[PDB]
């Protein structure tokens, strides 16, 4: 039985945590230089996103295996800044080993690092005014999506893309009291045609199905037939036995089965949905027969396809051929078709006015690769804009925030003058690590980068103007408009001091052989 | 590249300070006694760790240059020699993390010579402006230095002694550095502590008078410097000797010529004689010297080659090598010459005043025997250089560790507003200064880490109202309990580290 005890515990927390904290700083900002990752099966994956990394990479310590959930809750909440939560928690870490070595407690300043949390957030409600109104705030979003998308995914800003996204929050959180759920949106992605190709759902997309151009292709009225019951022979993935007694039977049996094709469509149409969508598919035989019939019939609809667009029509699902009713039928505020991509099929876009219960974002792409690395920079997009569509608190963060704070903590250091003062000093150093680190990975010196804007609170107090990370040479935050919200950079002030909160939690350091074995 | 002087520099940061880490325990009054082993191998119980560094060093460049340090807090101050040791390796603890950081030392070296300057007018700012033309007022500054330092049980009446010692020499009311050049410590072996005073001009040890005076009054002060015998190769009457006439010849005329000498010594003027050792020459002829003294010039003799060298620059005796430098200039002018016996063991000569530039102030130290003669040198001064250190530096400031957790308060704030890349550096440069208070404060117990944090609880809102009071042990003002020191003694502490560390940064 090996026991670390006390900074025998800490070299165990530094390791892990020098080791993350310096992947991280290497990969904020646009100059973010990209992570790279080997998979467990072997396979090349290359991101820049920490959320993504410190779920595929395979922690193998108690400060490594921490950090899944930490940074689970900063991307389900806020999004991005995976990286800076890991920067300057490690060199808050770093640091208290230096005040362990300087003979200060590890204790008293786990203590004081939650009251110098607290001092950074009364910061930021001094900082960065918290009004945007609803019709402009969208283009600072449309200036922060961006930076998002025009300098990692695309060089040069999809201009559909980041005016899009804001557009499909909207739809849901003025019927949710200012807020957005993520299950209600989804961001979907279907690569075909090109990466140009941008568009919103505010219901689901099926790809529709006709099987002759010579027979009718129709679009028609707003309500869909949402029906698992067959107006087409559906196929449960099966095979009978085939008799016929003679041929003509055969002869007489297509002229039956006619008159069985206008019995689904009299039973459907009297109730109203002409679009006709049956969950298990069946060949292009029949399908242009009902064509030729005159609805039309979407085949071979996937399981829980039939589900999406249930709850965002807000109706039911037809169970069976003879229980039938328009309130297990589609309730759309518009169906209308719009081809797949540019080159193959088409869709049915099934759009609602009614329930926004799944408002789905489909972009489309002329790679692969690029697109799921173009929905981690919507994936991001869409949880900033939650938190500004509750609260429109924002931050001008980037360089400016982190070293205003600074000055405040290591002022409440002196201000609260107590034993808790290196804890605070702990604190507003690491807090410079940060835009050290935006021009660390950057091509300009990080040394020079802190000496500039910290004149500038000596000019001036609640800076809107940071340094830049686009080499423009202008450095501010408001006409570099790099400008995000207070709620986020708030919470990257609790995770990061929950974290040496959480390895401080109990005194045992013993193992008897297996403590991480 | 650098990179082959980068792991010289780090070993000798390393180096530096694990030599200087054990004079953290030997911090303060409550400070560790180090015992020392010898490199052939014995104790030694030993305090002021500058003295450790005198006796007992490794052959490092780095730790050479703290033995240098130490003395030249010996030499311009005499105290805060254990508190310049520490604040040298608290400054190599900011150099490690900015080189593994990754700046200059060119940078760091010129960022702690702002910061030094920068510090120094913050800690002036700190100080209370004392007189110096106020004997009385040099009289209450002085004593409380000496009652906060480890000797005072014969500094109480040895204070005064030397308040009325300096008060001669000070002149001025910008009362400049001191020179000790014209003060002389001068032992009586008897006597008593309380027997100690101070004799004006100097004070001679045994004279040699064959039928020489023994007071006289208005003399003149003459040295000799030529021989009086013939030249040594084996003998000093180089003769083969078998034969009486042989031996006198030769050895009348060497009476001769010595006839001649004398009687130019006394037409020319001279009552005190200074004569040197006969080894300092290769003889001296003692029937000369009976002629001499039978023309009643009261003479010393044996006396050391360079102590002349002091005498000559004190009393305006100026060298005399021949009988052609026999002047009124060449020969100092005393009032009262004479021999004092008695007031305890031995005798020992008095030149009570002589016509002198500025003026020559001798202190006499007596005692029962040599140790606690020795008691009162040690005494006498420390209580000088407490003087000295204050009328380098006008201002007084309160000592014990806490106006170092002032300054560092200030010059961190400082460091944020004014700017820089070097901002880190004079960050750094504040966080080495509560290193030493802090190491102190382990010295009075009372854990310093809890310490040192609630003494700029009380520098940030009332700028001082607790201190570290060795008297208490701890937590206890040094304005309440009054613990004060020279402006000097921390000053000249804190500026030759700072010049160290600059070195050593640009050395390779």
């Amino acid at each position: 039985k090996s026991r670390l005890m006390g900074l025998e515990a800490l070299k165990s927390h530094i390791m892990a945590a020098k080791a993350v904290a310096n992947t991280m700083r290497t990969s904020l900002g646009p100059n973010g230089l990209d992570k790279m990752m080997v998979d467990k099966d072997g396979d090349v994956t290359v991101t820049n996103d920490g959320a993504t990394i410190l779920s595929m990479m395979d922690v193998d310590h108690q400060i490594a295996k921490l950090m899944v959930e930490l940074s689970k809750s900063q991307d389900d909440e806020i999004g991005d800044g995976t990286t800076g939560v890991v920067v300057l928690a490690g060199a808050l870490l770093e640091e208290a080993e230096q005040l362990l070595d300087r003979g200060i407690h590890p204790i008293r300043i786990a203590d004081g690092y939650e009251q110098a949390a607290r001092v950074a957030i009364e910061h930021l409600d001094k900082i960065s005014d918290s009004v945007l109104v609803d019709i402009k705030d969208t283009e600072p979003l449309i200036q922060t999506a961006k930076t998002t998308l025009g300098s990692k995914v695309v060089n040069s800003c999809h201009r559909q893309m980041a005016e899009i996204a804001v557009n499909a929050v909207l739809t849901v959180a003025d019927m949710e009291r200012r807020d957005v759920d993520f299950e209600l949106i989804k961001v979907e992605g279907k690569v075909g045609g090109r990466l140009e190709d941008t568009k919103l759902i505010k219901g689901v997309i099926v790809d529709k199905d006709f099987s002759h151009p010579q027979m009718p292709k129709k679009v028609e009225d707003a309500k869909i037939a949402i029906l698992t019951c067959p107006f087409e022979p559906p196929k449960p993935k099966t095979k009978h036995k085939l008799d016929v007694t003679s041929v003509e039977d055969y002869k007489a049996l297509q002229k039956y089965e006619k008159e069985k094709f206008e019995e689904m469509i009299q039973q459907i149409k009297e109730t109203g949905a002409n679009l006709a969508i049956c969950q298990w598919g069946f060949d292009d035989e029949a399908n242009h027969l009902l064509l030729q019939n005159n609805l039309p019939a979407v085949r071979w609809v996937g399981g829980p396809e039939i589900e999406l667009i249930a709850i965002a029509t807000g109706g039911r699902i037809v169970p069976r051929f003879s229980e039938l009713t328009a309130e297990k039928l589609g309730f759309a505020g518009l169906v209308q078709e719009i081809s797949f991509g540019t080159t193959k099929d088409k869709m049915l876009v099934i759009e609602q006015c009614k329930n926004s219960r799944a408002v789905t974002i489909f972009i489309r792409g002329g790679n692969k690769m690029i697109i799921e690395e173009a929905k981690r920079s919507l994936h991001d997009a869409l949880c900033v804009i939650r938190n500004l569509i509750r609260d429109n608190r924002v931050v001008y963060g980037g360089g400016a925030a982190e070293i205003s704070c600074a000055l405040a903590v290591s002022q409440e250091a002196d201000k609260c003058p107590t034993l808790e003062q290196y804890a605070m000093r702990a604190f507003a150093d690491a807090l410079e690590v940060i835009p050290m680190a935006l021009s660390e990975n950057s091509g300009m010196n990080p040394i020079q980068t802190m000496t500039e804007v910290r004149a500038r609170q000596v000019k001036e107090m609640n800076p809107a103007l940071g340094i830049d990370c686009l080499h423009k040479g202008t450095n501010d935050m408001k006409q570099q408009h790099v400008i995000e919200t207070l709620i986020g950079k708030k919470q990257q002030i609790s995770l990061a001091t929950q974290m040496v909160r959480m390895i401080l939690k109990i005194d045992d350091i013993r193992k008897p052989g297996e403590s991480e074995e | 590249d650098r990179d082959k002087p980068a792991q010289i520099r780090f070993s000798n940061i390393s180096a530096a300070k694990a030599v200087a880490d054990a004079i953290r325990t030997s911090l303060g009054p409550k400070g560790m006694d180090k015992m020392i082993q010898d490199g052939k191998g014995d104790v030694t119980i030993t305090n002021d760790g500058a003295t450790i560094l005198k006796q007992m060093q490794v052959l490092h460049p780095a730790a050479r240059m703290l033995v240098e340090l130490s003395k030249a807090q010996d030499i311009e101050a005499g105290d805060g020699t254990t508190s310049v040791v520490i604040i040298a390796g608290s400054l190599l603890d900011s150099c490690t993390k900015l080189l593994q950081k990754g700046i200059h030392p060119t940078i760091i070296s010129e960022s702690f010579q702002k910061a030094l300057e920068k510090g120094i007018e913050i800690l002036t700012d700190m100080s209370r402006p004392v007189e110096l033309s106020d004997r009385e007022t040099l009289l209450n500054s002085a004593t409380t230095s000496l009652n906060s330092k480890v000797v005072s049980q014969y500094s109480s009446l040895l204070s005064p002694m030397s308040v009325n010692a300096v008060m001669k020499v000070i002149d001025p009311a910008t009362a400049t550095s001191v020179d000790l050049r014209d003060i002389k410590i001068v032992k009586k072996l008897g006597g008593t502590i309380d027997d100690c005073e101070l004799v004006e001009g100097l004070v001679l040890t045994q004279k040699v008078s064959n039928s020489g005076i023994t007071r006289v009054e208005k003399a003149k002060i003459g040295l000799i410097q030529f021989c009086l015998s013939a030249p040594k190769t084996d003998m000093d009457n180089q003769i083969v000797v078998s034969d009486y006439a042989q031996m006198d010849r030769v050895l009348r005329e060497e009476r001769a010529y010595i006839l001649n000498l004398v009687k130019q010594i006394k037409k020319t003027g001279c009552n005190v004689l200074l004569i040197q050792k006969s080894i300092l020459r290769d003889a001296l002829s003692d029937l000369a010297l009976h002629f001499l003294n039978k023309m009643k010039i009261m003479v010393i003799k044996d006396i050391e080659r360079e102590d002349i060298e002091f005498i000559c620059k004190t009393i305006g005796t100026k060298p005399v090598a021949h009988i052609d430098q026999f002047t009124a200039d060449m020969l100092g002018s005393a009032e009262l010459a004479e021999e004092v016996n008695l007031n305890g063991s031995g005798k020992l000569l008095k030149i009570t005043g002589c016509a002198s530039p500025g003026k020559t102030v001798t202190i006499v130290v007596r005692g029962s025997n040599k140790l606690v003669i020795e008691e009162a040198e040690r005494s006498i001064h420390d209580a000088l250089c407490v003087i000295r250190c204050l009328v380098k530096k006008r201002a007084l400031i309160a000592g014990g560790g806490a106006p170092e957790i002032e300054l560092a308060l200030r010059l961190t704030e400082y460091s944020r507003t004014l700017s820089g890349m070097e901002s880190y550096c004079v960050r750094a440069f504040a966080d080495a200064m509560e290193v030493i208070p802090s190491t102190l404060a382990e010295n009075a117990g009372l854990n310093p880490i809890s310490t040192v944090t609630e003494l700029r609880n009380r520098h940030a809102q009332g700028e001082k109202t607790a201190g570290i009071n060795v008297r208490k042990g701890g937590i206890s003002n040094i304005l309440e309990e009054l613990v004060v020191q020279p402006l000097l003694v921390s000053v000249s502490a804190l500026t030759l580290a700072t010049e160290t560390v600059r070195s050593i940064l640009k050395i390779d």
